[PDB]
């Protein structure tokens, strides 16, 4: 059982990661904008809010994983 | 929902859903027909072979390409490709999601539209849109001033933008790729005894060109360096545990990117029509466009590409004036991680043609904002 | 029903049923005529002996061989040993049930017409097919891709398939079979002083080639060492109650194998066609056909057959490849176990010749699938 | 003096002098090497004839080509060819004169450099010249605008030029020639129920092939005409004074040159061939490469070839297009009737690489002008 849960936490420390890895590349895109739609003023928020709630959640997995080990 | 982003390459396929940092399924765009008889009962008959299965039993099939040069030559062919890319590589039911195409910029009109009505009328997508390859990968860089220089399998092009004003009588479109560098490597491979003529044969030729091949910061230098002495040589093994030995060959394929006078052709290498692209805007913008110039497509993977390109342009460009060639990892996909992109602005939300739109408007709608 | 499969070869036939593991009889296909006066009165006056009676009384015949190399030379014999496989040998009604045969590749035309012929008009069978004997080794030893080697008695035949589609251009055909061997048992059995000439002396020497005899590993250091010692001789009694000895001619018989210089011939050896045959195919498919070697026949039955045809494709075949020689047991009935399995698939019972499209189409039906 | 114009072709060599409407001499490229013990004492023992003189002994030799697909494979068996041509045949020592050899388009380099030094070192002509042979072959046709489509045995290839300006990225290469129809031809007579095994008998089906041919304007009507009547069959006698009996091969053999798929290979007739050649020049000079096509080589004087390539071409091509099969009789000896102009012109004579410039600048002077 140990072994298959560690998996599926290693499974979910790398979907997690290719989350952020997107996440981080729109809000690139998004910063350099000067004169922003409405919409994309609201969706930036959105966007650094989805980064730092994945980062913890990234931090919890990680940390759960060593735990077991 | 998530809006599938496919790209329709002229040498791979590349297709996921949005909001990912790589595409879901990869796989070769060729359609295989068997070429033997068949003499096994209960085999059970199989008319052609599509995508992966088709690379892997190359041996008794005859591979076709559907794409050529981007333009899409066979159809019946192409929609087999969409279909094996929908159901048994994604699947994905089509219907649901919407889908995001790339298509080369100054490619015929037909295509367009006939890309249009078999992804409506046949697959029943709720709503379609198609994009430039060149502009999606201004998202992926992270800049919106430059002049991209996307380079995929069978076509090159250039795209100069600023301030997200893409300027239209400076694209440029040539079509020197990878196809003929394979073609010219097969050629000059002649000459060592090495022979190669069958379409599976050309395949072995392009992992050859993939795996052993650099671009020689100076041409004429290396070639003298490799004849002297003996330390440009490289050993690979083919399928049949034979040994080929490459000498000069190594730099002599890629080069014809920068003197496509060996293939008979007589357009000027691609470091010219960069030049050219940039001194055809305005005069107040061509310093930002050389101080921020972006590579893509595969074929700008050879090792030493990014610095020859500076060079040459250093070389051809004024003094006084800074050129860098921002060239990232991981070009391959850019393409695509821009497409993505684009598909999770929320405005762009609002910019797809819905089923009915197209339904009433008719064929023309597509080119409205062509 | 249950559908006979018939194996008419080239030195013994072999009849059975579908759904067994072994043919029900097997004899030889020989015609003995009486040679002598007849002087005793209440006897029955054979014409001609057929099949095993003949082996029996071979001493006042004159044993003949409707068969040779493949083809069929005389007919009413073959004729005749066909109605005493059915009636006398079976002992079941050729009508009720549909039969199937096998042929080597590559062999005339007009072979399979005629066999066709006097398989409707005269035994009125409801249904015939006719296989090659190569394909059917690949169905008993249970894979797909192969280059099977059966070596029958008359002819010896290469056919590669790989995937299930068999390559025609690779097939080869040699005409060294297990008669060559006996005939070369005889004259150099001459040399010790046992003279062998007349037919059942070539039957008795055919007895003395399959009990005594082997293939050496290496070919000069097995003669030096049987002429330095005195270890590789063998007794034999003939039915005279005297003794042969045996010595090197042990492993020169099947010698000629791999090397037809013996003979006069001036063909390869079998390990230099078999290496051919895998040359002449693609380069993407060679590793297969490399990996997975069959063998057939009963002349493919010497001890250590197989250790020095491995070591022969091992020397002549690049290295990094692996070879191995499937050999399995029982390899002398092989051909006819794949017949049989034949028949049992339900799909294949569809792909009969039935007698009413024989007698419309006409002799071109067969063929049509050839 | 006179200069030498020597041949070395892949089946026969032709050599001869300057200003002459034929080769001096004529035989065939092979070595024979006897194959039995020798019995008889106070003959001459001969370790291998060359020439003609094993033709007429192939009883008891085995033949072997040093030459295959243009590329040279033996070097000793050249050599002796190249002195059995010098001196025993032509009769003229080679110090004083020069030499013009001709080699096929796209060859392997090294091929080159070994026969400069053998005919330098060894031989010790004054001077040497290589030509490649469709080019000379333009001269005996007295234009300078066309298409050649020289056929030898071993290979074929396709060359065009314009105004003496040789495109070479439009140059085809293609191993379908003389001896693949002669195995052809054997493998197909085998249907009937001759077998025909033995160098020899190859020898013996090369001479049936040149003898009993033709290209059928049309092949299914001509197959249908063959089958339903019997007035395509002609009788043959072989030295043995027996009487082969041909029908449909006829016109099977020499079919494999429009449809290369008999063989198991893949790319396309010769007409297919030629028409992509002609389409990957410039657009403005297709017309006239259209309008002046030409042949040589033995291969193409199978009776209505000419016709077939004609209405082939005709039926590719667009209309309002003129096209013309320039066919001249004796077109076999065509590629040397060129050399022989080209030795005769007075600005040729400038033109050698004496023997101090190849001792001076090395093997690579040849490669210079390639
Ligand atoms: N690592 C590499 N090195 C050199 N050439 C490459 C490499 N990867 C891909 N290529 C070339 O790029 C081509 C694929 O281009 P691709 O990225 O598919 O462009 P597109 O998506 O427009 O088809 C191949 O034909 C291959 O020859
Ligand atoms: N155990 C054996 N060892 C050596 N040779 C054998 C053996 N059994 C059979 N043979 C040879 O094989 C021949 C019979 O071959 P067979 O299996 O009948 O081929 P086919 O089925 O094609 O007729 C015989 O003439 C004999 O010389
Ligand atoms: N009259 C003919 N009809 C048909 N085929 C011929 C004829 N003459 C020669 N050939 C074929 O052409 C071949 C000889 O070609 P050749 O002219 O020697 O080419 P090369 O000069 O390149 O050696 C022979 O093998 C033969 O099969
Ligand atoms: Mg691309
Ligand atoms: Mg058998
Ligand atoms: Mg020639």
């Amino acid at each position: 059982d140990l072994k298959g849960q560690l998996a599926k936490l290693e499974l979910h420390l790398n979907k997690t990661n290719g989350q952020i890895t997107a996440t981080e590349r729109t809000i690139n895109y998004l910063n350099k904008l000067k004169n922003p739609d409405p919409k994309t003023k609201t969706q930036l928020i959105e966007l650094t809010e989805k980064l730092i709630k994945l980062k913890q959640e990234f931090e919890t997995t990680i940390n759960s994983q060593h735990e077991i080990s | 929902t998530t809006a599938l982003v496919c790209d329709n390459g002229s040498g791979l396929v590349k297709a996921g859903f949005a909001g990912d940092d790589a595409p879901r399924a990869v796989f070769p765009s060729i359609v295989g027909r068997p070429r033997h008889q068949g003499v096994m009962v209960g085999m059970g008959q199989k008319d052609s072979y599509v995508g992966d299965e088709a690379q892997s039993k190359r041996g008794i099939l005859t591979l076709k390409y559907p794409i050529e040069h981007g333009i899409i030559t066979n159809w019946d062919d192409m929609e087999k490709i969409w279909h094996h890319t929908f159901y048994n590589e994604l699947r994905v039911a089509p219907e649901e999601h919407p889908t995001l195409l790339t298509e080369a910029p100054l490619n015929p009109k037909a295509n367009r539209e006939k890309m249009t009505q078999i992804m409506f009328e046949t697959f029943n997508v709720p709503a379609m849109y198609v994009a430039i390859q060149a502009v999606l990968s201004l998202y992926a860089s992270g800049r919106t001033t430059g002049i991209v220089l996307d380079s995929g399998d069978g076509v090159t092009h250039n795209v100069p933008i600023y301030e997200g004003y893409a300027l239209p009588h400076a694209i440029m479109r040539l079509d020197l790729a990878g196809r003929d560098l394979t073609d010219y490597l097969m050629k000059i491979l002649t000459e060592r005894g090495y022979s190669f003529v069958t379409t599976a044969e050309r395949e072995i030729v392009r992992d050859i060109k993939e795996k052993l091949c650099y671009v020689a910061l100076d041409f004429e230098n290396e070639m003298a360096t490799a004849a002297s002495s003996s330390s440009l040589e490289k050993s690979y093994e083919l399928p049949d545990g034979q040994v080929i030995t490459i000498g000069n060959e190594r730099f002599r394929c890629p080069e014809t990117l920068f003197q496509p006078s060996f293939i008979g052709m007589e357009s000027a290498g691609i470091h010219e029509t960069t030049y050219n692209s940039i001194m055809k805007c305005d005069i107040d913008i061509r310093k930002d466009l050389y101080a921020n110039n972006v590579m893509s497509g595969g074929t700008t993977m050879y090792p030493g590409i990014a610095d020859r390109m500076q060079k040459e342009i250093t070389a051809l460009a004024p003094s006084t004036m800074k050129i860098k060639i921002i060239a990232p990892p991981e070009r391959k996909y850019s393409v695509w991680i821009g497409g993505s992109i684009l598909a999770s602005l929320s405005t762009f939300q609002q910019m797809w043609i819905t089923k009915q739109e197209y339904d009433e408007a008719g064929p023309s709608i597509v080119h409205r904002k062509c």
